[PDB]
């Protein structure tokens, strides 16, 4: 409430949200507040009847109904705003799809099926997640992705940065039953990605977020790499740049290894150095655990493959289902590149 | 600077005026030129002590006390029982505000020192007999201001001016 | 079963990487925990434990200084380049058997002051041989990855 | 019922401590049994000059400056910058409310004479730097709550939760 | 006619000077005295070229390099680096304008090449990180006055207008 409603009218709201915080001045309030208003009124000469005594108590009146409920009072124009930018997210989702070499099967509003091959599904989902999030590269068709804000032509439209998006990738054979491919993935995600929790960063604490995960699945195998790692997923213009950050990290080291600059082994013997940065909590030491762990499974003498350090520790746990997930991110990203690589033979 | 004093309306017999010969000069800042009174100035966590009844300390937020603010100083000669304060007259605050000015307001509200032994009790009171006022209203802008009563037709708009406005709060003491 | 040995392993390291001041005792300690892992389960545990103790140099402030390690923080290794790491390497080892309760601490202890009773520590090593060098093989290879991995050369 | 003192917290060291003789029991109306300090008063006007700023009351009601009230005399038992009013504790300005009060208890909230000669244009401070947060702790916190913080383990986010609820206006006269 | 200049707002270690002495005046476009900067000029249809601190022209509508304009001398030597046209000051894309100044100017804008040896990529790109701000407006910009940074009471509200205004758009070659 106080970031929307810039100007001169934000210190009057200001104090408006304070006089109520814990059981306040139950309309006692206007002593603080009419000073705002009154000594505001007399800027021009044609109040017809403001009741001010009246206008900060409806004020007052409106904010406690939100604070009460604990939730946004919705109208049409919430409504309008939210439908028409699901409807300008879903034009530049499809030109990914098609820029990725996918076939879109549909893609209405906030959902989407489509089906990638095993080689741009990693990119799609990065590019993806973070276009929904309005932030973005290079223009798509006539509309580019401006921090949250998709722009065509001047005209800066708002998309929906704060809500998570999920992912479902599920790598079959192009000979499996289309019946329980489909029925996976809604059995998969909908029902799989309603109990994973994985530990998020909310206000300097270490919360249990669950939503926005991209599970990855290849017959068996079953990966989840978190998008957000940040519960509000964006608070500032700066929490763009690192959504989907895992993804890359994984894309960057998914990349290393097919030019021979890092073994596949190095999928094979992260098992053994698991349990040293799982049990590590000094991050000056797991940066070098798996700065270890690479060099030694490395083919070469100048790959200096990093890891953003942020994901150390995050210990993706599961409620009791027929889905074995391990418990820490980075093993996440070695079982995501084992199923990414799995159907690639 | 404009050194100001206040003037507030009670349902005491300590009302009228509790002051004396007038502003000396040409000025005055509670307005009535158009459409009523204006500028009276609110004064919260206070009471009116419907007893000798100036300000009265009240830690209750729930006060809204309120009355005309003329000029001057209050009578010259009580030093004992008032608040002498200054403010620059926009970190006031006001209601049905008017003209701005950037100068400096001493203000002499009445407020005396109790001391209580006895715990300040609360009591609403809004505008009743409206009679009542028809004394008042010849000692707020009929005693200093005294252009009423001579061929201003207001006198309507004047009843409005306090059949709804002013609710202020007292002691039931 | 092993499961808090890899967490021993990280509190134990961190002892011998702050009590090595010197560079050289590090790098020669790197050497330790390579080598001494692995005639542990080649020549035998106690075949290997005189050979550390005989290099280790004992009988000083430095085997004070170990007894210090066990609960301070600020203790220090001084000596050889060669004896402050066969003598790390002895504190890893006896960390060890104090912590799972392998060997007393208080007998432990007390073994590592009274030059008598040095030998009867010895003595309850001998038996519990066979027991030790099953539990110390998943803390010991950690302690191997780790100095491999956090003691580099400048 | 007995005695009850208005502890507010300066900037300043003008006014420290000065707290004679106890209730016969401790009812302080704090309590800050696990992690937070509770039912701290905010009221309206009283403004610190946070140089032995003891609280003038100003009239408008964007001045304020909070504190702490517990079961004390007023600062030693003197006749001299004290309001001893009462109000019954059901209209009060109290932020985070905890457990029971008494009804009609007498009350001491230090006061400063008014302060003439200056215009102030008084503006809100954010207190930091926080080598204050525990100068108000070492002394006049452990004295004043003489059951608490040595007990328990938590006695570090009351520095800062008196960094989150504690903000009021400076006079600068 | 006012020999103007565009020190542009790129993330770039390359606009440490690029121009010298100053206007020829003091009628210049850092309006910072109000609320922070003000006046912001926005080429459109050019790129930032991540290198070689001069812009890029590519012919596409969509494109936003941002910056002050704030004249001075396009290091005393150049003549061909720049557009050298002459604008009635009503033909720009201009964000936050004041009253409307309708004088003509004179335009040097800093300028490199097309030479597509490679090919030419927009990059979308604005400004973070606390050092990533700390070095560019200690360069130049706080040097406008150097009156900034040494009474400024809007440090950290002209600080923001690094991170909210100027946005440009990257070369990615």
């Amino acid at each position: 409430l106080v970031n929307a409603g810039s100007g001169s009218i934000v210190d009057y709201v200001k104090t408006v949200l304070k006089c109520i915080r814990e059981n306040l001045n139950k309309c006692s309030c206007a002593e603080k507040i009419y000073s705002n208003e009154v000594a505001k009124v007399m800027f021009r000469v044609n109040v017809e009847k403001a009741n001010v005594e009246e206008e900060v108590k409806n004020s007052l009146e409106y904010f406690e109904t939100i604070l009460n409920e604990g939730r946004i009072i919705v109208t049409p124009a919430w409504h309008v705003s939210i439908s028409s930018a699901l409807n300008r997210g879903l034009l530049v989702e499809l030109e990914l799809v098609n820029k990725h070499k996918g076939f879109v099967i549909y893609a209405g509003g906030d959902d989407l099926l489509a089906m990638l091959p095993v080689d741009e599904v990693l990119d799609f989902i990065k590019e993806s997640r973070r276009a929904f999030a309005g932030f973005g590269t290079e223009k798509l068709g006539n509309m580019c992705l401006e921090n949250g804000f998709v722009r065509i032509n001047n005209a800066y439209y708002p998309s929906l940065p704060i809500v998570g998006r999920s992912y479902s990738v599920i790598i079959a054979h192009y000979a499996d039953p289309l019946f329980f491919v489909i029925n996976d993935s809604y059995n998969l995600l909908e029902e799989g990605k309603e109990i994973i929790r994985y530990r998020v960063m909310y206000n300097g604490e270490y919360k249990d977020a669950k939503k926005d995960v991209a599970i990855f699945r290849y017959q068996g195998l079953t990966s989840v790499i978190p998008l957000s790692l940040k519960r509000p997923i964006v608070s500032s213009v700066s929490d763009f740049n690192e959504i989907a950050s895992i993804i890359d990290v994984i894309l960057e080291l998914k990349k290393r290894i097919d030019e021979g600059r890092i073994s596949v082994s190095l999928l094979y013997d992260y098992e053994k150095y698991k349990h040293l940065i799982v049990a590590s909590d000094e991050k000056y030491l797991t940066e070098f655990l798996v700065k270890d762990w690479i060099k030694r499974n490395s083919l070469r003498k100048h790959v200096e493959f990093t890891i953003d350090e942020k994901l150390y520790g995050v210990r993706l746990t599961i409620e009791n289902y027929p889905i074995k997930i391990p418990n820490d991110l980075i093993s996440n990203i070695v079982y995501t590149l084992r199923i990414i690589y799995g159907g690639e033979k | 600077s404009t050194q100001r004093e206040y003037v507030f309306i009670p349902i005491t017999n300590s009302i009228t005026i509790d002051v004396k010969i007038t502003i000396g000069g040409s000025d005055h800042i509670t307005n009535i030129d158009e459409r009523g009174i204006h500028n009276v100035l609110v004064i919260t966590g206070y009471a009116v002590d419907e007893k000798n009844g100036r300000l009265v300390p009240t830690l209750d937020p729930c006060d809204y006390v309120k009355g005309i603010l003329v000029a001057g100083t209050p009578q010259q000669a009580q030093s004992n029982d008032f608040l002498t304060l200054k403010l620059p007259a926009n970190k006031l605050y006001l209601i049905r505000k008017k003209g701005n000015i950037s100068d400096d307001l001493k203000i002499y509200i009445p407020y005396s020192s109790p001391d209580a032994r006895n715990s300040m009790k609360t009591k609403p009171v809004s505008i009743s007999d409206d009679t009542i006022v028809n004394n008042i209203i010849k000692e707020v802008f009929d005693k200093i201001y005294n252009i009423t009563q001579k061929e201003k037709v207001k006198i309507e708009k004047v009843k409005e001016d306090i059949k709804e406005l002013f609710s202020y709060y007292a002691l039931e003491q | 079963l092993y499961e808090e040995d890899y967490k021993l392993a990280l509190e134990a390291f961190k002892k011998v990487f702050n009590a090595l001041t010197h560079y050289g005792a590090k790098q020669a300690f790197r050497s330790r925990a390579r080598d001494l892992v692995e005639e542990i389960y080649n020549s035998g545990f106690i075949p290997t434990f005189f050979y550390i103790i005989s290099k280790a140099e004992l009988n000083s402030d430095s085997l004070d200084s170990l007894i210090s390690l066990f609960s301070s923080d600020n203790a220090i290794l001084r000596g050889s380049d060669e004896n402050v790491s066969y003598s790390a390497y002895l504190f890893i080892i006896l960390y060890y058997l104090i912590k799972r309760g392998i060997i007393e601490q208080k007998f432990l202890i007390q073994a590592l002051r009274c030059e008598k009773t040095r030998l009867d520590l010895i003595d309850k090593l001998y038996n519990l041989a066979p027991i030790i060098s099953a539990k110390i093989r998943t803390y010991l290879l950690a302690i191997k990855r780790l100095s491999e991995a956090l003691i580099e050369a400048r």
